[PDB]
């Protein structure tokens, strides 16, 4: 599902910029 | 009602205008203040909950050490944001209340926002409803109005700036991107899930880049996950220029009628950007029952109300170990800071 790829993407938590 | 809309803008960018020419320095210092707890880590220092002697008031003081500042090479970028900080006024935007300097650090002092971030709030609730989410765009949609007739393009919308205050209202915070652009502008800042296809190709860009994100972070928000992501930030580049995004089958018609024409990478095409500006987006069907004015006086009953039980209550906020704050006897980065 799209929200289990989300999970896996590792990128979950915040999110600095750059 | 239209008229009353240019009427304040045209007053608000004098009053903004005021200030930037001429903005306030030095307004407090430091032992005006009881330090109570750190609330979180700032770019150059420790983001703490203070208590104002005299008042009693709490606050949020920004502490930014110079020489990290300078070994950063961000004189300018904290410099701009101070200087925009002071001079910006509206409801959905952080207050700065005071600043000053000594020999070792800057100092920001804002109202507290006691809430938190709006990134937490989500990611424990899961997604928030078409409702919930319209009064949260609602604020942001009003805010940009703001800033874009300010000539201020704000680059670092997503749900981690977004502070929640006690009566369940956004508060913008950070604003280490903004710039004043009446054109084009060329850096490569944002983050990655939320920069706009014309940031990536490295063209020159304006503020449509804020009416982009939008798109992205109601996609967020009414999702719980973002429309572009990927193990790795190019990745996530490849998605968002591609011109695909597919949405959950629980977003309703209008809804990703009104996000096919935010997440438009064709600019000539995309809400915001166009002749009628703003209005596209205000006009559109999935803001037909907001009340503009009654969401700007914060009179509409938010949906979500954070926990807070009185003045000082941290308990929106993550433990962190508190270090004693130690101002130097020398001054350091005296003529960098000079207009700080
Ligand atoms: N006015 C405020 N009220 C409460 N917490 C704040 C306030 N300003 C900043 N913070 C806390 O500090 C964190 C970082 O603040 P931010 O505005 O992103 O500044 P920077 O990243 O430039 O140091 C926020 O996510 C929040 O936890
Ligand atoms: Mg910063
Ligand atoms: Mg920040």
């Amino acid at each position: 599902t799209t929200y289990a790829d989300f999970i896996a993407s590792g990128r979950t938590g915040s999110r600095n910029a750059i | 009602e239209q008229e009353s809309v240019k009427e304040f803008l045209a007053k608000a960018k004098e009053e903004f205008l005021k200030k930037w020419e001429s903005p306030s320095q030095n307004t407090a210092q430091l032992d005006h203040f009881d330090r109570i707890k750190t609330l979180g880590t700032g770019s150059f220092g420790r983001v703490m909950l203070v208590k104002h002697k005299e008042t009693g008031n709490h606050y949020a003081m920004k502490i930014l050490d110079k020489q990290k500042v300078v070994k950063l090479k961000q004189i300018e970028h904290t410099l701009n944001e101070k200087r925009i900080l002071q001079a910006v006024n509206f409801p959905f935007l952080v207050k700065l209340e005071f600043s000053f300097k000594d020999n070792s650090n800057l100092y920001m002092v804002m109202e507290y926002v006691p809430g938190g971030e709006m990134f937490s709030h989500l990611r424990r609730i899961g997604r928030f409803s078409e409702p919930h989410a319209r009064f949260y765009a609602a604020q942001i949609v009003l805010t940009f109005e703001y800033l874009h007739s300010l000539d201020l393009i704000y680059r670092d919308l997503k749900p981690e700036n977004l502070l929640i205050d006690q009566q369940g209202y956004i508060q913008v915070t950070d604003f280490g991107f903004a710039k004043r652009v009446k054109g084009r502008t060329w850096t490569l800042c944002g983050t990655p899930e939320y920069l706009a296809p014309e940031i990536i190709l490295s063209k020159g860009y304006n503020k449509a880049v804020d009416w982009w994100a939008l798109g992205v972070l109601i996609y967020e928000m009414a999702a719980g996950y973002p429309p572009f992501f990927a193990d790795q930030p190019i990745q996530i580049y490849e998605k968002i220029v591609s011109g695909k995004v597919r949405f959950p089958s629980h977003f309703s018609s209008d809804l990703k009628d009104l996000l096919r024409n935010l997440l438009q990478v064709d600019l000539t095409k995309r809400f915001g950007n166009l002749k009628n500006g703003v209005n596209d987006i205000k006009n559109h069907k999935w803001f037909a029952t907001t009340d503009w004015i009654a969401i700007y006086q914060r009179k509409v009953e938010a949906p979500f109300i954070p926990k807070f039980k009185g003045p000082g209550d941290t308990s929106n906020f993550d433990d962190y170990e508190e270090e004693e704050i130690r101002v130097s006897i020398n001054e350091k980065c005296g003529k960098e800071f000079t207009e700080f």
